[PDB]
């Protein structure tokens, strides 16, 4: 039924898989209009879709007119969400679908379900894991693609950069988890903490900086430090 | 009016004939039911003294032959026979009455709770719900499977109810996911209504037929399709006014007949709610809303 902590490895055995976050789909700032009511202006948004085995980020750009003349947005993008998974699943060869594909929101299951009647094969699941993938538009080459799209567009990604060379899977999610959360919980310190030393560059190619592995456990080591803080000043612990 | 006789009550039982019920002891000298009002399907279903489980009995329809109930104590049920001696059943049933062992089928004349929770039901489209071609009449009982159940296990002894299923392609349009979803008229009026069941009657009377069951049986699958039926109208946007009208008038009387204390099992609190509060139709079911709300108050 649904992922947790008791079947954590499962992400990473040869069973295609695919995260799904909606958190980013439907994205709005808040303004007051000139008579003093408030009203919303939709900015640009994303699906994140991710293969937690290979970094493969399926980024769906939500551009602002697909909201126009539209009614109930927020359960709209869940649907809207569930039509381009599904969209993407039907344009992969057969061999490279997913056989599951696990939400981050319980409130993702039934629109999901209803746009891959077609697949009965392919398990939709919840999570019970709290997953940062909410701070994907904190990676400023990500954020960048969608605040300029001005049409719906995919944009392919490995959220790993070159990571699996050196390192498994699981350890890769295990990185990422970890600066999603920080970039999360503060990101200017998270943010401080990745390009402090101008010496480390981000290639052409990649998201993140070229850490050697040594920079890389330091990193990590200030990525939990700042966490648990956070956590302290939170609930004042 | 119609008689049912019976040859003997061998064996101590609790005796319904539709929404009434009797005591009858073991050899006590009972030869069954008169005064059964002709027009109208029936049931006639039983519960043993000595096992308050499987409750079991018989639809069946007065009009289309000449019925008795005997005891096999080798299967151990009182079943359902059909004498095809019109003579022999009319001379039988004359002596019964004669003697006084026979008893009346109680219709109080102001009462048309019968006519209500029978209204749209009909022998012939239950003798397709329930198979068995070779008998007029048929059986039913507590733990008997609905098609439905079977598909997620002996396909001759089932319910064959239609199959309603939210998260199918018969119920959704590709392309209309959405709309399909959070609005089931299409799935209502023209997959069931126009495809499937051709009428608003034939649907009603599936449905009053599955809460019947529901209630005499304490039959879950039943329960299940009583349900689903339900919530395909509450969950539609757009449904014909008389049907809307006619439907709150049947779960009026359903509601009204309920015994008060199986409340608990027989009533699915979020189809209620959603029904009552949340659908399309929140607005259009007067009467059951009211006497939910004075009757069954905890449930919402």
């Amino acid at each position: 039924g649904a992922m947790n902590s008791s079947n954590y490895a499962e992400l990473f055995n040869n069973d295609i898989k695919l995260f799904v976050d909606d958190t980013n789909v439907y994205r709005v700032t808040v303004h007051k209009t000139f008579e003093g009511n408030v009203a919303t202006k939709a900015i640009n948004g994303c699906i994140f879709t991710l293969n937690p085995k290979t970094g493969h980020l399926f980024l769906k750009i939500i551009h602002t007119s697909v909201w126009a003349g539209q009614k109930r947005l927020s359960q709209l993008a869940k649907w809207k969400t569930a039509e381009e998974v599904s969209a993407l699943v039907r344009s992969l060869p057969k061999e490279e679908q997913p056989k599951q594909i696990i939400v981050t929101r319980k409130a993702m299951l039934d629109p999901l379900e209803v746009h891959m009647l077609d697949f009965p094969n392919i398990a939709i699941r919840p999570t019970e894991l709290r997953l940062p993938f909410s701070a994907a538009m904190s990676i400023d080459k990500l954020s960048d693609v969608v605040m300029k799209a001005t049409e719906p567009q995919m944009v392919l990604f490995n959220i790993y950069d070159d990571w699996l060379d050196r390192i498994s899977s699981y350890t890769a999610f295990s990185r990422l988890t970890l600066l999603l959360r920080a970039l999360k919980t503060n990101e200017e310190s998270a943010k401080m903490i990745l390009l402090s030393d101008p010496t480390i560059t981000i290639k052409s190619y990649h998201l993140w900086p070229s850490f050697t592995d040594e920079q890389w456990i330091t990193i990590e080591s200030q990525m939990r430090d700042l966490i648990l803080t956070e956590y302290g000043r939170k609930y004042n612990v | 009016m119609n008689t049912v006789p019976f040859t003997s009550a061998p064996i101590e039982v609790t005796i319904g004939i539709d929404q009434y019920s009797f005591n009858v002891k073991e050899n006590q000298p009972f030869h069954g039911i008169k005064d059964i009002p002709i027009g109208h399907v029936h049931v006639i279903h039983f519960q043993h003294a000595d096992n308050s489980s499987m409750r079991y009995g018989y639809w069946f329809d007065c009009r289309m032959g000449n019925f008795y109930i005997q005891y096999d104590p080798k299967d151990g049920l009182y079943k359902m026979m059909e004498e095809r001696d019109g003579a022999k059943f009319e001379n039988i049933v004359h002596n019964f009455k004669e003697r006084q062992m026979m008893v009346s089928y109680p219709k109080i004349d102001e009462d048309d709770t019968w006519y209500n929770l029978t209204e749209f039901v009909q022998m012939d489209k239950i003798r397709k719900i329930v198979r068995k071609d070779e008998n007029q009449f048929s059986y039913v009982d507590s733990s008997m499977t609905t098609v439905q159940e079977n598909e997620l296990s002996d396909p001759a002894h089932s319910l064959n109810y239609t199959v309603i299923n939210f998260k199918s392609r018969e119920a959704i349009r590709p392309g209309h996911e959405m709309e399909d979803f959070l609005d089931k008229s299409y799935y209502l009026n023209t997959v069931m209504l126009q495809g499937i069941f051709k009428n608003s009657s034939n649907y009603f009377g599936e449905l009053q037929f599955a809460f019947l069951n529901a209630m005499f049986f304490g039959n879950y699958g039943s329960s299940l399709q009583w349900h689903a039926m339900i919530e395909l109208i509450c969950s539609s946007a757009t449904v014909p006014k008389h049907m809307l009208d006619k439907l709150d008038e049947i779960l009026y009387y359903q509601i009204k007949t309920l015994p008060e204390q199986y409340s608990d099992i027989l009533l699915n609190e979020r189809v209620w709610n959603i029904c009552l509060y949340s659908s399309f139709q929140k607005n259009s079911l007067h009467n059951t809303e009211k006497i939910m709300e004075n009757k069954y108050p905890e449930l919402l």
